[PDB]
């Protein structure tokens, strides 16, 4: 249901930004939106915890955003492990997460 | 409804905090009973306390309650809390102490793994607590010498 | 500071029912809910349900709704702030489309609007 | 002019209010002669306190009493008002308590046959009063997790 | 850098009201250590208070240091000053009891000779802080009675 942005890169250094939406029955605002980085079949990791704030141990560089109507990840000072496949969900309290289609690319900058 | 006396030991930090008042009364409600001595009046007079060392033992129990609530009281009164159960104080958080968010303290963990995790640095937290006042102090100072 | 351990992994052919064991240590057990999340080969990850170890309460998906058992073992103690447990998985009619690698997780705080959130992910395990 | 020790507790309400210092001060001038054992110090050093239970046992009274005084303070502690001696609350005066008018209360009682009029109802304002501050815990609960 | 307990005890009144504090703690640490009762709690049970009345006569002396921080926590409960070290009240300074001037008084002077200096008058200034409450007790009084 909610549709992933297209999957942007960028060289390594400077900034890239996926976007996440959906619906009016799961838009962004008035729900919880969750990011996740998720190496193809492998263990995920979680990124942002809520659509301001943070998990115990992301560092700084992974900062968030989301507006009334879609959602937004910034990673400042891109290094070589990022490139991964990112997902986002929507949830609430009494809910269930609702994953994102994905952003599988990235790339490094001078390769 | 009340989980009862220290009944929120196992819950997250806030929810303890909601109900501090039920853990400050077994400071009261356990002295209360023995000062009363309605029931001591006159079983045996004052309990026989000829000959039954026992009985000045007991006594001696009962001051160190009293005693260590004296305690508590003083630092509520040397930080300049000494009414209210929840006060805020000038004194900034430093972060060596943990590194923990705001979420994951009040949401996510107990007053008793949090003690434990600040017991290395309580006296230095204690004695920013004393100094800062005393800049409060000064502040007065100020206002007394003109 | 907490593990998860998965089972073995295993393949039948589809129409039997199985079972994943999904084994804790490190934290509290009864403290952070437990997620069971699939990811599809083909298509996008879906979250499946959680279930709480203490409190019992289950909530899955639409999509597997009326075709998913959850159970949780008591938690055994360890340390004073530390237990272990185990969660079971289980599903009635198995099919081709069932096929993708499954994973179980847990709870990142335990109170707020983030209480069943996965957190911590177990290594993983393959299918038909 | 002031009555003196309990002077006004034949009087209307309101005006063993104003004297309430005067019944306050009867709980610290009885036990500042005590524990000044000035005149104690030297009288047989220290009363002679062996093989003398008499002198454990006016010990344990003097303990009493100021471990009524900490009872006192702690329920003032408790509901936000230690340093005051007059404080209002936020707890709404339910009438089946009392149905009496303030001007026949304040100015036609005595605060003797009022406590017997309430002694009934007592533990239950108690206990408004321990939970209705639980209310400012949860608006300082509500300034905590931001 | 913090000269100590009672350290400021020979410098001007205005340098040990700025560490008030440090005076303020030896009346809880020396006490925090008897109640502890932890390395006494072991040594021969409770340092066999049997047929030992000095060790009951150790305990009347630790019941005196407590009984005389109830003192001064009553006379600053009693002058609405509880929860604060310093507190400015409404009594006027009446110039016979002392007539030096204000830098004189905390540039020039020391806690010691200024208590010695006022020891005289030091009853009448509590009558009048005992009573100038009593004007504030009235004015919530002018409250109570609508
Ligand atoms: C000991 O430790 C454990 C830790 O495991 C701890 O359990 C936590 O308890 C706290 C509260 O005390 C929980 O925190 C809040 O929980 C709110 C949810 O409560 C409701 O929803 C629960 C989930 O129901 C799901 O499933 C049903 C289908 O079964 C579905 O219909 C629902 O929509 C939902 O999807 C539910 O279990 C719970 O319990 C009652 O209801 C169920 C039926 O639904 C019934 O079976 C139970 O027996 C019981 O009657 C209740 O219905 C959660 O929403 C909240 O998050 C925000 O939302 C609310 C608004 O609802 C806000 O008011 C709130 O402030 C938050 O902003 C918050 O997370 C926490 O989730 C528990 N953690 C667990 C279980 O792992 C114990 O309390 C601890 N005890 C002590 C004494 O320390
Ligand atoms: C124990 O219980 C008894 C209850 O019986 C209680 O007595 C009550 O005492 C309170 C005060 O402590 C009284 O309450 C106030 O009284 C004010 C009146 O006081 C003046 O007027 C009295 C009546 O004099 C009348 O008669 C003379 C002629 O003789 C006439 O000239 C006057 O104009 C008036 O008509 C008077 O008795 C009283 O006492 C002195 O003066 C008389 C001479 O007048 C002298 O003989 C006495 O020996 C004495 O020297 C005084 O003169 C009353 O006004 C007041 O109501 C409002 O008015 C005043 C303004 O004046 C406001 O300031 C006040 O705030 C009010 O708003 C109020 O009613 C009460 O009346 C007594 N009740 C009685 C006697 O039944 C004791 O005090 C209790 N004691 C304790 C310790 O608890
Ligand atoms: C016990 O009792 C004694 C009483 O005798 C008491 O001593 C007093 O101590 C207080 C402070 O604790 C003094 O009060 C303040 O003193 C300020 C001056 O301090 C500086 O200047 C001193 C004088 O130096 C002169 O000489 C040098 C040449 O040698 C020259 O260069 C200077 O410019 C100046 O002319 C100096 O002694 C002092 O000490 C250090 O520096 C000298 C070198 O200069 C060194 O030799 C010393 O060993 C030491 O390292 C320091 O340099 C004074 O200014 C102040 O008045 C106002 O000014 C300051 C701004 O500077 C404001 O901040 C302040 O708030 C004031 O508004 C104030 O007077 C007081 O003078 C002492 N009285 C004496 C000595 O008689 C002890 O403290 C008592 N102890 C206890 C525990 O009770
Ligand atoms: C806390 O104090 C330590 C030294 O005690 C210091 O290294 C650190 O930078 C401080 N943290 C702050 C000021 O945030
Ligand atoms: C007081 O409480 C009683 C029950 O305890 C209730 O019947 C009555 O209506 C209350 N009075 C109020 C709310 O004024
Ligand atoms: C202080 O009181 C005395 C009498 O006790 C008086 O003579 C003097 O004038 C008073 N000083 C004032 C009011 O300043």
């Amino acid at each position: 249901v909610l549709t992933q942005s297209a999957s942007v890169s960028g060289s390594l250094g400077q900034s890239v930004t996926i976007s996440c939406t959906g619906p009016n029955s799961v838009c962004c605002s008035h729900k919880s939106i969750s990011w996740y980085q998720w190496p193809p079949g492998r263990a995920p990791t979680l990124i942002i915890y809520e659509d301001n704030e943070r998990a115990p141990g992301i560092s700084p560089r992974f900062s968030g955003y989301k507006s009334y109507w879609s959602a937004y990840l910034t990673i400042s000072d891109l290094r070589p492990e990022d490139e991964t496949t990112y997902y986002c969900c929507s949830y609430t309290h009494n809910s269930g997460c609702v994953f994102g289609t994905g952003t599988k690319v990235s790339v490094l900058g001078q390769s | 409804v009340f989980l009862g006396f220290l009944g929120a030991a196992g819950s997250t930090m806030g929810a303890a905090s909601m109900t501090l008042t039920v853990q400050a009364r077994n400071l009261l409600s356990g002295i209360v009973q023995q000062q009363s001595n309605l029931l001591r009046a006159p079983e045996c007079q004052q309990h026989l306390l000829k000959d039954t060392h026992w009985g000045i033992k007991q006594l001696q129990a009962r001051v160190l309650a009293v005693e260590h609530y004296l305690r508590d009281q003083q630092l509520l009164g040397i930080w300049g809390c000494s009414g209210k159960l929840i006060c805020c104080t000038n004194v900034p958080w430093n972060s060596s102490w943990s590194n923990r968010n705001l979420s994951e303290i009040w949401d996510n963990m107990t007053w008793l793994q949090w003690d434990k995790e600040i017991s290395n640095y309580t006296q230095i937290i204690y004695g920013l607590l004393e100094e800062s006042q005393n800049q409060q102090e000064k502040n007065e100072q100020d206002l007394l010498a003109l | 500071q907490g593990q998860l351990v998965q089972s073995g992994a295993t393949t039948t052919k589809p129409g039997s029912s199985v079972k994943i064991s999904c084994k804790t240590s490190g934290y509290r057990f009864n403290f952070y809910h437990i997620n069971w999340i699939r990811q599809t080969a083909g298509r996008g990850p879906e979250w499946m349900g959680w279930i709480s170890p203490y409190s019992g309460d289950k909530n899955l998906a639409p999509a597997f709704q009326d075709r998913v058992n959850m159970t949780t073992d008591t938690e055994v103690p360890v340390t004073s702030f530390t237990s272990t447990g185990a969660a079971y998985m289980e599903i009635r009619n198995l099919t081709s489309d069932d096929t993708g690698t499954y994973f179980c997780a847990k709870g990142l705080l335990r109170d707020g609007s983030s209480t069943w959130l996965p957190y911590l992910w177990g290594q993983g395990t393959l299918l038909t």
